[PDB]
């Protein structure tokens, strides 16, 4: 009634960045592809050439 | 830190911030914002999402 009456008395944000790190970029992209085929090619290269052996011992 | 705010906002455009609105009924819709770096200020200048 009196006294202490003279001045006066959720689900989800959905936040993404966090605490990690900053980021940065670059433009000087894509050999890479390249050499899977360099791989690849110089594998076939290494069988062909066993078999170069093998084909000379044979004779 | 945590606060039961109750704050009056005024009408900030330009094209109806003064206008005398003659007799009817008008649909008067506006959104707010929910973000904390928006509307919020901080003296370091914090991120509040984090």
């Amino acid at each position: 009634a009196a006294a202490a009456m003279t001045a006066t008395r959720m689900p989800s944000s959905g936040s993404s960045p966090s605490v990690p790190s900053s980021i940065i970029a670059e433009e000087k992209l894509l050999a890479l592809l390249a050499e899977l085929e360099a791989l690849s090619r110089q594998l076939a290269a290494l069988t062909q050439q066993v078999s170069e052996l093998r084909e000379q011992q044979q004779q | 830190r945590y606060v039961p705010f109750h704050i009056q906002v005024p009408q900030k455009f330009f094209a109806i911030k003064n206008l005398l609105l003659l007799p009817g009924s008008y649909t008067y819709e506006w959104n707010f914002r929910k973000d904390v770096n928006m509307i919020l200020q901080s003296s370091l200048g914090n991120d509040l999402r984090v």
